């Protein structure tokens, strides 16, 4: 997250870190056994880390649980990033408490101008790299369809939206992928892609979770 | 454009 702020420990209790001997992506806890992340984050050897603040220090309140299933959307396209969503089933259920909690799925889509909270342990620089110890947060609005298509002509599908700031300086970045975009208590987006980070006229692009609620529910029910 |  570039241009954000230190969340505070466990203030985003649905945020998870996906770890393969290092933090590689984010995710969102949607019930005690399932996490939503990005398809482009898929790999073998995923350990889900819940209750994290400093990802480099054991502070208390962490739960580390192996992924038992990692289910990429069958129509995920790695060239366009259409359908950039994955479900992870935990090997054992997480223990839910004030610091480890699920986030609700949307019942309807969010409109342009809706304010959201985007979070992660990704890069904090727009040029070069710096990776934080603690979780970072950014408040950002959903942009209009027209503004999103103007920024990324030919690249925005119906399963994507843009959020952030056209003036530069405030965005998600590498290492934030898979993490949450929460608006009014609902998981409306997944950190997906963008051109650079925090560059003028190049906002973040997010998977539009409301389009997938039935697919999530059906996939969880059958697994 | 790059994945994040
Ligand atoms: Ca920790």
């Amino acid at each position: 997250i570039v241009g954000g702020y230190t969340c505070g420990a466990n203030t985003v209790p649905y945020q998870v870190s996906l770890n393969s001997g290092y933090h590689f992506c984010g995710g969102s806890l949607i019930n005690s056994q399932w996490v939503v992340s990005a398809a482009h984050c898929y790999k073998s050897g995923i350990q889900v880390r819940l209750g994290e603040d400093n990802i480099n220090v054991v502070e208390g309140n962490e739960q580390f649980i192996s992924a038992s299933k990692s289910i990429v959307h069958p129509s995920y396209n790695s060239n366009t990033l259409n359908n950039d969503i994955m479900l992870i089933k935990l090997k054992s259920a997480a223990s839910l408490n004030s610091r480890v909690a699920s986030i609700s799925l949307p019942t309807s889509c969010a409109s342009a101008g809706t304010q959201c909270l985007i979070s992660g342990w990704g890069n904090t620089k727009s040029s070069g790299t710096s990776y934080p110890d603690v979780l970072k947060c950014l408040k950002a609005p959903i942009l209009s369809d027209s503004s999103c298509k103007s920024a990324y002509p030919g690249q925005i599908t119906s399963n994507m939206f843009c959020a952030g700031y056209l003036e530069g300086g405030k965005d998600s970045c590498q290492g934030d992928s898979g993490g949450p975009v929460v608006c009014s208590g609902k998981l409306q987006g997944i950190v997906s892609w963008g051109s650079g980070c925090a560059q003028k006229n190049k906002p973040g692009v997010y998977t539009k979770v409301c389009n997938y609620v039935s697919w999530i529910k059906q996939t969880i029910a059958s697994n | 454009a790059a994945p994040r």
